[PDB]
């Protein structure tokens, strides 16, 4: 027999499911969700440099 | 290098940057609702003490801990 506790706390903590990534489509208008930053537009490739 | 006891750890984190004619090393260290957070950088010393310019520090790491920190000590060798 295997129990999990889950116990949570208030401490921020990152225990976590994966997170599954579909294939990315750029030109298109699309719905995303980039690490969780979420909205709606058209993706192409970028000149800018982080 | 010889340290002495412990118990009961809790955290780990090793090498984000490795290792981090002299350098001035500045660090910015703050704990914001339990995330302790790191910021660094690296200025090059011709052997003018705080070289002037104006330079920003980079983020280093941020650990989401959760610990409550009121002191803190600097070890020396």
């Amino acid at each position: 027999v295997v129990v999990l506790s889950f116990e949570l706390l208030h401490a921020p903590a990152t225990v976590c499911g994966p997170k599954k990534s579909t294939n990315l489509v750029k030109n298109k208008c699309v719905n995303f969700n980039f690490n969780g930053l979420t909205g709606t537009g058209v993706l192409t490739k970028s000149n800018k440099k982080f | 290098g010889v340290y002495s006891s412990a118990n009961n750890c809790t955290f780990e984190y090793v090498s984000q940057p490795f290792l981090m004619f002299k350098n001035l090393r500045e660090f910015v260290f703050k704990n914001i609702d339990g995330y302790f957070k790191i910021y660094s950088k690296h200025t090059p010393i011709i052997g003018r003490d705080f070289p002037q310019g104006f330079s920003a520090l980079e983020p280093l790491v941020d650990l989401p801990i959760g610990i409550n920190i009121t002191r803190f000590q600097t070890l020396l060798a």
